[PDB]
């Protein structure tokens, strides 16, 4: 039993947080009060759970989790609300002054003054592990916390921690809910800054979510709320073989082994099925074949891309709930018949599956039916590289004309690191043109 | 967190006194500082103007300031005369006879030190100081001189803070005169190295509102001032409510202020059946602009839209979304994504629903450029100007000033002109 | 055999070591080039509002003379 410890920063990173933690207490049978009844070890064990919760001799359940942020109020608000006895008050961690959306701020001016804090509360977790696995760390793009903060804790994590594993979960911006004018110069300076201390990242396209939950739950105008429990029903997905046992269950190190052929190709695309509201579920039972189906419609997927563009060098499918190998395979004959799946030619075509037998959960008051069965599609695809270019073109359109760029000098920041920056991108988007060229 | 704000001058002081009212009345405080308010959101983030003291009154965190007691007096005995600091009025007797020179470099300058010792004391027991916001005008002496000098004095105590100003622009259609346009172009000189931020509150704009599309022919400066206060109150709702966009004056600046010298804001409002579509199209239109500058005549470099009420969310997206679409040849294609909305639940008194904008556009230079005209065309007879030297200054201030604004006037028409290819 | 399989290990602990020791380092150079760059900044910021203020006196201390002729 390999605990992970996940660390959430920043607004997103935080609200992310307790959209998961809610959902983990769910599924797992915990109270607000961290009391789960169906455990009868008291004070410890080596149950999947303990992974991700640790336990006191009062039996409460602990989140293996740090939560920072560099001003108080979003945390401020888990500190007195329904989860509030679930975490220990040293595990929330908040400064008083923001980053203002730059991420300068975020990295050195604001950061700095609170990094030692957080690293030493990071410590008191994993001093408490037996065989640490890794870092989950969550976290946005656009924000100068989410940005600045992000890539300063994960080089300093690479230090303390070595080669131990950091996994991200990141939010990439969208007009429909951004913040600042300024989002795809903090994108650009993180994603070059974390690259080399990042083992696998999930990138999750608020717009994709967006438009999932206004096409697939009607929702008019999707909050924060509404984006947060479709992504945590996502991250659920992704760490269930971490959290529960199973004879099918296969290890979420095992699909990365297949997820990343290379250091710097590590991004891996989710799509998610199946999305559906009460109303539309009732009396549709949704069998194994639709919902494997829905993972090859582009609009199910986390960041807007088009696969149907780009070449696979991998395909691995985590079900959840009342499924069995034979309909997997059967659905995946089926969906090998008729799409367009073209892989490298430097790579296998099996699709890898992995199925945990714990059905799928929701939030009371939430959007999503509950189903019998659910599934998530990770795909490494070239045609993730998409997300880069859209980014890119934003930063270059700005950066141009330096607007704004002053913000960031006056941090103590050097245009040397946008360029630099820039450039790591530009390699970035090469590499993934280079591994879907024909081998010689 | 907490704001400091302060008000120098006759205009400074009376746009001020309207500004406290006005949020008072929005956060539910009454004139003797005490609470009686509905919804707990008028609570929130009170403190980011207000200071709590014992008895749970809350104290406006503010700052009177003149060179004589007339308009403080006046205040005083205002509706919410009384609930300011008495320890925060700061007079002198000397007064700075519309003369700039007097406020920034003799008068005022022996003022200043005793003003410095009350916003030190504000300043000191602030969990968190965001910065400052100054309201003046930039056509008299007091306002516009001592408080060009107060934002360099307090910027060299708080250089890592934001200075925000309102700041109003004279005109002929209101003027006090004559030597209105050497104040101003003497003020704009210092406004565009030492702050972060500036609103650009136009009389020209504001007179034109009242006579033209109020149907007052006799525009007081009590009708202006309605006008300035509905302005305020709408652009400060993001710093006072809780809320996502904009919600402090860092935040504000980073999002509006592509290059630094650019920070001279137009705003406007709305209104002056009342759709969305319909506060969409008035906010947008050159008749609702709070500074005397036909938009369609330049290009948004940035913009912040705050709507006030209870309203489709959806069809705020859709409008907003529309209005940029049928409009994008007015928006710098080099800055993508650069208009952003804001929502809040509360309007503001005697509203169902308004909007307020705040625009970066780079037909403010119509504006200087009507200063400068007005100011060349006295300094080129070198008229009045023994006022000012004889208080100490040369004429190689005023070419400095003229030149400067010159350059920043060139430097709006650069960015205009560019393009994303 | 063995002698191999223990210069693979080493080399594998020497990476990470020098992984470690090169994050270690650049963290490092960044943090202060970036210090040093932010103090410079405001440092100007400061050095122009102090000649604001010799050129305050120098202005009220020329009042002053011509205020004696007079
Ligand atoms: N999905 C999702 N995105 C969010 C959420 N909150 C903020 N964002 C997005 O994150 C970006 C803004 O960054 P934030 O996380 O709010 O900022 P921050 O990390 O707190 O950094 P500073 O506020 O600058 O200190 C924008 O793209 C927002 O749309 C959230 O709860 N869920
Ligand atoms: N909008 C508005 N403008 C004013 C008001 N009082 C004065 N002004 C303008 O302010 C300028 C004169 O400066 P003023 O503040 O009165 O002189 P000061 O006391 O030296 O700061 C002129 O352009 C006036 O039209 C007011 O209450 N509202
Ligand atoms: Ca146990
Ligand atoms: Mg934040
Ligand atoms: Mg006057």
């Amino acid at each position: 039993m390999r605990e992970c410890i996940s660390i959430h920063v920043g607004q997103a990173g935080v609200q992310i947080g307790n959209a998961c933690w809610e959902l983990y207490c769910l599924e797992h049978g915990i109270q607000p009060d961290g009391q789960m009844p169906s455990d009868k070890t008291i004070g410890g064990g080596d149950d999947s759970f303990n992974t991700f919760f640790s336990e006191t001799g009062a039996g409460k359940h602990v989140p293996r989790a740090v939560f920072v942020d560099l001003e108080p109020t979003v945390i401020d608000e888990v500190r007195t609300g329904t989860y509030r006895q679930l975490f220990h008050p040293e595990q929330l961690i908040t400064g008083k002054e923001d980053a203002a959306n730059n991420y300068a701020r975020g990295h050195y001016t604001i950061g700095k003054e609170i990094i030692d804090l957080v690293l030493d509360r990071i410590r008191k977790l994993a001093d408490q592990c037996t065989g640490l696995q890794g870092f989950l760390v969550f976290h946005s793009f656009g924000g100068g916390t989410g940005s600045g903060f992000t890539s300063l804790l994960m080089e300093r994590l690479s230090v303390d921690y070595g080669k131990k594993s950091k996994l991200e979960f990141s939010i990439y911006p969208a007009p429909q809910v951004s913040t600042a004018v300024v989002e795809p110069y903090n994108s650009i300076l993180t994603t070059h800054t974390t690259l080399e201390h990042s083992d696998c990242a999930f990138m999750v396209d608020n717009e994709a979510i967006y438009d999932i939950c206004r096409r697939n739950l009607d929702i008019e105008r999707p909050t924060y709320t509404n984006l947060n429990r479709l992504i945590s029903q996502i991250v659920s997905s992704i760490t269930a073989s971490l959290r529960f046992d199973g004879a099918l269950n296969v290890d979420l190190t095992e699909f990365q082994t297949n997820l990343v052929p290379y250091p710097r190709i590590h991004f891996p695309l989710a799509t998610y099925a199946p999305v559906i509201s009460a109303e539309k579920a009732y009396h549709e039972q949704l069998s194994v074949a639709e919902i494997t189906n829905a993972c090859f419609e582009p609009a199910n997927q986390m960041v807007k891309c088009d696969p149907r563009h780009g070449k696979y060098m991998a395909c691995c499918l985590l079900y959840r709930g009342d499924v069995v190998p034979k309909d997997v395979n059967a659905a995946i004959a089926t969906i090998k018949t008729k799409r367009s799946i073209q892989f490298v030619d430097w790579c296998p075509t099996g699709f890898k599956v992995g199925i945990n037998y714990q059905p799928p959960t929701v939030v009371p008051g939430g959007d999503l039916a509950k189903v019998q069965r659910a599934v998530c599609m990770l795909s490494n695809t070239t045609a993730i590289a998409e997300a880069w270019a859209r980014l890119d073109h934003k930063f270059d359109l700005m950066y141009a004309k330096r607007a704004f760029v002053h913000w960031y000098v006056g941090e103590g920041m050097e245009e040397g690191e946008f360029s630099e920056a820039r450039e790591d991108m530009a390699a970035l988007e090469k590499d993934y043109e280079e591994v879907g060229v024909d081998s010689v | 967190r907490e704001i400091v704000h302060i008000q120098a001058g006759q205009c400074g002081n009376q746009i001020g006194a309207k500004f406290w009212e006005v949020i008072s009345d929005e956060h539910g405080i009454d004139p003797t500082g005490s609470y009686h308010g509905d919804s707990d959101l008028q609570l929130e983030r009170i403190n980011v103007y207000y200071n709590e003291a014992t008895g749970n009154k809350y104290v406006p965190r503010a700052i009177l300031v003149d060179l004589e007691p007339g308009t403080m007096d006046s205040v005083r005995s205002g509706p919410f005369g009384q609930i300011f600091r008495p320890d925060n009025f700061v007079f002198g007797q000397s007064g700075a006879g519309n003369n700039w020179a007097k406020g920034h470099y003799t008068e005022g300058a022996e003022l200043v030190d005793s003003v410095l010792d009350v916003v030190r004391k504000e300043s000191e027991s602030c969990d968190c100081l965001q910065g400052f916001q100054l309201t003046h005008s930039l056509g008299g002496g007091t306002g516009s001189g001592m408080g060009t000098l107060l934002i360099s004095k307090i910027r060299e105590e708080y250089p890592d803070r934001i200075m925000n100003t309102f700041s109003v622009m004279p005109s002929p259609k209101v003027s006090d005169t004559v030597v209105e346009p050497y104040n101003a172009t003497l003020s704009v000189h210092q406004l565009v190295e030492n702050t972060d931020e500036t609103y650009c509150i136009d009389n020209e704009a504001l007179y034109d509102i009242c006579f033209r599309t109020l149907k007052l022919t006799t525009p007081t400066y009590g009708d202006l001032n309605h006008l300035v206060s509905a302005t305020m109150s709408g652009v400060t709702t993001c710093l006072r409510f809780p809320g996502q966009l904009n919600a402090d004056l860092r935040k504000l600046a980073v999002n509006m202020v592509p290059f630094p010298r650019l920070h001279f804001f137009m705003p406007g409002f709305a209104p002056l059946a009342l759709t969305v579509p319909e506060l969409t199209q008035q906010m947008f239109d050159s008749k609702n602009m709070m500074a005397a500058c036909d938009p369609r005549h330049g290009r948004y470099l940035t913009v912040a839209a705050i709507f006030r009420g209870r309203m489709s969310m959806k069809e705020v997206d859709e409008q907003m979304l529309n209005v940029q679409n049928k409009n994008s040849s007015y928006f710098v294609e080099w800055i993508p994504n650069n208009v952003k909305t804001a929502v809040c639940d509360i309007p503001p008194r005697g509203l169902k629903m308004s909007a307020t904008f705040i625009g970066n556009s780079t037909a403010i230079q119509e504006l200087f450029k009507r200063i400068s005209e007005q100011f060349t065309a006295m300094f080129r007879r070198k008229a009045f100007l023994h006022w000012y030297t004889g208080e100490g200054m040369d004429e190689m201030e005023f070419t400095e000033a003229e030149s400067n604004m010159n350059d920043l006037v060139s430097e709006y028409q650069q960015y205009q002109d560019a393009t994303a290819d | 055999k063995r002698e191999h399989e223990r210069e693979v290990i080493q080399k594998a602990i020497e990476e990470n070591n020098n992984f470690i020791k090169m994050a270690k380092e650049k963290l490092a150079q960044k943090m202060e080039s970036n210090k040093e760059n932010r103090e410079a900044h405001l440092a100007a910021m400061l050095e122009r509002l102090q000649e604001k203020d010799k050129h305050a006196e120098e202005v009220r201390k020329n009042k002053e003379l011509k205020e004696e002729a007079s």
